[PDB]
RNA sequence: CUUGAGUCUCGUAGAGGGGGGUAGAAUUCCAGGUGUAGCGGUGAAAUGCGUAGAGAUCUGGAGGAAUACCGGUGGCGAAGGCGGCCCCCUGGACGAAGACUGACGCUCAGGUGCGAAAGCGUGGGGAGCAAACAGGAUUAGAUACCCUGGUAGUCCACGCCGUAAACGAUGUCGACUUGGAGGUUGUGCCCUUGAGGCGUGGCUUCCGGAGCUAACGCGUUAAGUCGACCGCCUGGGGAGUACGGCCGCAAGGUUAAAACUCAAAUGAAUUGACGGGGGC
């Protein structure tokens, strides 16, 4: 439903740590946009940002780690 | 084939599809099955799950329903796990595993 | 001996096998509860109500260290698991909070052939 | 050279060096037509995750458009040296020289 | 692949113009340095036939352009083929 | 001659490829700690396995293997196919815009490659898994299925091998002809403008007209209309066989008979019967 474009951004920064907590479950899993009907390529930018963020420790792989 | 030998197998598979592929789940819990019922041939299974929902069949509604209002979805799931040419009919049962 | 207060147990909900124990607040586990080891076996080892009962084991050691809160885990997907928490309410020892801690993995492992009819 | 866009933290207890060491680090830079077109540090942060049992690593960023090679030896560098905790190293479309949500929060 | 500047410099001598960019000599000299760049590749990657379907894709390609300059005007070919250094 | 063809410049997405890194779970092992009487197995046991303290829990390590969610008609590809993150290398696609070249084309026998898994070779490597084989649970054919183990294999590197229902069971290219709903990804315009309104490309999907089809259906991503080239078949069984060649180290593949035999083989649909089914 067309809100990544309403932010404006084509690239989405993934150093976007408050989008990406809303995008990530409290056990870290991603949200598909089944739910949050964000456009493919965002939500494709979106995953392989959230892995990047999760390598250097900005998001959890799992609260349980 | 043997009913009474084939559920133990079956409600491991049906546990596994509940728990980790859900996303209308009006139960919002971990909804444990006390057990199931095949028929002969599988024809039709009876499946009493019993719900973490507080036990009230307010919340228990919710899910039951749901349970069967996603059924062919969830029918694929179980049909395509078990190579299995009986796709076992879908029924739905809150247990009073509590008296 | 030593006074722990804050409850932490650890189970196994696994379906053919029904088994909890208790932890103390820093790991160091300390005492546990079998429903096989009640003599239950088979289906009745796996009974939903042989894992209500298995209470009495886990509330036995409990009792010794005398510890109340309950921060305990629940591995596995076992039958009935809900009725198991139910049984450790119908206890009364004060619940502060129960984990569905069930592993998930990546598929890493290689998983062995499933058994057929 | 070639943009880039670079973080990577050192064991929060190693800070002795972390000044230093970036502009050190920036030798290469400095030295080898690196046009560090922008520079975050952000210090001791709590981690999201433990890595290697470690809490509040020393977070840092950098923004390059640097030649092919001197990354190499550079994250080598990292690779080899053990202050260093955890590396990082992706190429940019372009420069980016504009708050960063870290940084933009002050 | 190549670098536009590249590009540019054998655009510059091979084409009559900068403009001129279909000229059958500009087209075989830019595949000719495109094989080059992808041979260098091959030299410690043997397993990527997939980047080799393409290769075929021109050497190919100026195989046909070579005997449609040839069937042209030799004397462009003729020097072409010694200007590229092919076909020795 | 320039629209076919193709190049340049501008982008643009993509599990495309090759290499090298690297992460986190998981599993096993090992370390400890605390902590035991079991444990796991079945329909039940057996089988396994525990006071060496197992089983469980944390803490740690080792190893190998694979990359949850995302993630799906969603893409990438000639196809087989491609699914953690990073970097190096590299193929192709596409849009826009303009120029350049000027028929530079298509098909392809022969040809040369490409190539799922298992398999062969050498040396690797060894989580987990699992043919073979092994212990307990047997007689309608138990020769068992089930559980307990388990080597090769499963991974690597280099080799061979060259087949799969490698399947859209639909060769390649081009042109022509009603619809609608999607997806995807371009991009123009016009609204501030998201959204919105006009577009306009690519790719993909579901209906579906006409048309075609034995029927089934197909249906602008035609099985409609056409064109060009290639490939193939000629009742069924014997039989993709004997044998000969070729290839392969083998395994083996490829090539492909004939003898004899028969009145059908066989497709789609249709109407019913039954049942070891279930709803009302
Ligand atoms: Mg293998
Ligand atoms: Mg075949
Ligand atoms: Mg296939």
């Amino acid at each position: 439903f067309c809100r990544f474009t309403a932010e404006g951004v084509q690239e989405i920064d993934y150093k976007d740590i408050a989008t990406l907590k809303n995008y990530i479950t409290e056990s870290g899993k991603i949200v598909p946009s089944r739910i949050t009907g964000t456009r493919a390529k965002y939500q494709r930018q979106l995953a392989r940002a959230i892995k990047r963020a999760r390598y250097l420790s900005l998001l959890p792989y799992t609260d349980r780690h | 084939g043997r009913p009474q030998r084939v559920a133990q197998e079956m409600q491991k598979e049906i546990a596994l599809i509940l728990q980790r592929e859900i996303k209308d789940p009006r139960l919002g819990m971990m909804t444990t099955v006390s057990g199931v019922e095949m028929s002969r041939d599988l024809a039709y299974a009876k499946v009493y799950v019993t719900f973490l929902n507080d036990k009230d069949e307010d919340a228990v509604k919710a899910g039951i329903k749901a349970l069967q209002e996603a059924s062919g979805f969830i029918r694929s799931l179980l049909g395509k796990a078990m190579r299995l040419r009986i796709v076992p009919e879908l029924t739905f049962f809150y247990d009073n595993s509590l008296v | 001996r030593k006074q722990v207060s804050d409850g932490v147990a650890h189970i196994h909900a696994s379906f053919n096998n029904t088994i909890v124990t208790i932890t103390d607040r820093q790991g160091n586990a300390l005492g546990w509860a079998t429903a096989g080891g009640s003599g239950f076996r088979g289906s009745r080892k796996s009974t939903p109500f042989a894992a209500q009962v298995a209470a009495e084991r886990c509330a036995d050691a409990v009792k010794e260290y005398g510890i109340k809160n309950l921060e305990v885990m629940v591995k596995g997907p076992g039958p009935g698991r809900e009725s198991t928490i139910r049984a450790l309410n119908a206890a009364g020892f004060r619940i502060t909070n129960i984990t569905d801690v069930t592993p998930i993995p990546h598929n890493g492992c290689r998983p062995p052939k499933k058994r057929r009819v | 050279m070639r943009h880039y866009e670079i973080v990577f933290m050192v064991h929060p207890d190693q800070s002795e060096q972390v000044p230093g060491m970036i502009e050190r680090y920036t030798a290469a830079i400095t030295g080898a037509e690196g046009k560090i077109h922008r520079l975050e540090d952000w210090g001791r942060r709590q981690l999201a995750y433990p890595i290697n049992k470690l809490h509040k690593a020393h977070y840092v960023l950098m923004n390059v458009e640097a030649p092919q090679e001197v990354i190499d030896e550079l994250e080598t560098t990292f690779r080899f040296n053990d202050a260093v905790i955890r590396s990082m190293v992706m190429r940019t479309k372009h420069a980016v020289t504009e708050a960063s949500p870290m940084v933009k929060a002050k | 692949s190549l670098s536009t500047e590249a590009t540019a410099k054998i655009v510059s001598e091979f084409g009559r113009d900068a403009n001129d960019t279909g000229s059958t000599e500009v087209q075989v000299a830019l595949l000719t340095a495109q094989i080059n760049h992808l041979q260098g590749h091959f030299a410690e990657h043997k397993k990527d036939h997939h980047s080799r379907r393409g290769l075929l894709r021109m050497v190919s390609q100026r195989r046909k352009l070579l005997d449609y300059l040839k069937r042209k005007d030799v004397a462009r070919y003729t020097q072409l083929i010694e200007r590229l250094g092919l076909r020795r």
